[PDB]
């Protein structure tokens, strides 16, 4: 079945893709990962060209003020770790975590 | 990523050239804090020792053009070839002739 | 013994000695429910833990028995390089055939 | 574990592309671990 | 001359005498070092250099001992003599499995 499973396991896929570049494995997954990386890079470039660097007293708040979606309040539907939550809790220090 | 070799063991990538940008290398080097890494990626684009961009302000406009265009390398190379000239009076007359 | 009525005595050595085929068949024939009143089976978490540890012990014994014709297992990473200042040690990626032939 | 970039990428993947692709079939439900764990732990020893 | 406490005795004397595989395994299995105060633990660069020199000497000796099928060698540059009016044998270098020699 040409359909590909293990799509929701991006957390392990992003680490598997590092070793996936051996050569014996099919290159369709490598091409998909390369396309996803290119799309991510293009999105980052567009979001950093649209934004304007300046202001901010607590840190790099320009991205949060421009994109809005860059804020760390929105978390994944399935919890996997809390280190990022603790980091943003002690970094914001103004949203009463 | 590479689990076979520990991060920051064989190489110590550091920002030494204003044109050469290695944002993920600092993160992969390990030992820094998230806030410091994100701020260093966001605000300062030049290392402190090479921050004197007035020495050669040539790579910045072409880099900006190539990042905004994102494609069409033919016209980029044509523009670079057209702009690759000198300022001496003899060079101007040679170009005109 | 493979009777759930009095499983206090046949808990570890009985499971390790005999194969898992008989308890598997008993579980299959006894659907997905078991009487927790007879024997020393308080609630269901203790019974589940006993079953899981027994299955793990049986699997470990089977692996040890079958290790004669196979090669000893190794960890993904080495973590056996006390001479960090001298030189590092790379990991292990087993790609050979696990069998002798 | 890693920097905030990994978390940003994970939340972008979990909040944009996944709903945009499966907005008509995405649903979250619980899992009976106590009922599923003994089912998949059926160890069978073969004749090697 | 095989004490792991002082990394200066098993450097070349215990490496160039016999095959280095056994000393390497012994060093790996005998940790890295113990008390570094009562010994010549200073200037580890010289110890590393002498150890690598001994390892290279042992490897060269082993290669010479095992090179029973390749003993004749020549140069690659031509026209090295004024008397080059003829074409010598071309042949091929060591780029094939050892079958004839």
């Amino acid at each position: 079945s040409h359909r590909v499973a293990f799509v929701n396991n991006f957390h392990m896929l992003m680490y598997i893709t590092t070793y996936l570049g051996n050569g014996e494995l099919p290159e369709v997954c490598i091409n998909i990962y390369r396309d996803l990386l290119q799309h991510v890079r293009a999105l980052r470039q567009t979001i950093t060209d649209f934004t304007i660097q300046g202001e901010g007293h607590n840190g790099e708040t320009s991205e949060a003020l421009n994109n809005i979606l860059t804020d760390d309040t929105f978390i994944a539907p399935i919890l996997w770790d809390c280190d990022a939550l603790i980091y943003r809790d002690e970094a914001a220090r103004d949203r009463l975590p | 990523y590479d689990e076979t070799i520990a991060t920051g063991t064989f190489f110590y990538p550091v920002p030494v050239n204003p044109l050469f940008a290695c944002p993920e290398h600092l993160a992969s080097l390990r030992g820094m804090t998230n806030a410091r890494r994100v701020l260093a990626k966001m605000v300062p684009p030049i290392p402190p020792f090479l921050g004197a961009n007035h020495h050669a302000t040539i790579r910045q406009p072409v880099a900006y053009h190539v990042t905004h265009s994102k494609s069409d390398f033919n016209t980029l190379t044509y523009s670079l070839l057209g702009g690759y000239f000198k300022f001496t009076p003899i060079s101007l007359t040679h170009q005109l002739r | 013994s493979r009777v759930v009525f009095d499983p206090s005595n046949p808990t570890t050595f009985s499971v390790e000695a005999i194969a898992a085929y008989t308890p598997v068949a008993l579980i299959r024939l006894l659907n997905a429910s078991g009487p927790l009143q007879p024997g020393h089976r308080v609630d269901i978490a203790d019974a589940r833990s006993i079953y899981t540890v027994g299955a793990a012990a049986s699997a470990a014994r089977a692996r040890a028995n079958h290790n004669a014709n196979t090669i000893r297992r190794t960890a993904m990473f080495a973590e056996t390089d006390p001479m960090t200042w001298l030189r590092p040690t790379v990991g292990l990626k087993r790609t050979f055939n696990p069998r002798i032939i | 574990h890693h920097d905030r970039e990994w978390g940003i990428l994970s939340k972008i993947y979990y909040y944009i592309v996944i709903p945009a692709f499966s907005r008509g079939s995405c649903c979250t439900m619980g899992v009976r671990y106590d009922r599923l764990y003994p089912a998949l732990q059926a160890v069978i020893v073969p004749e090697i």
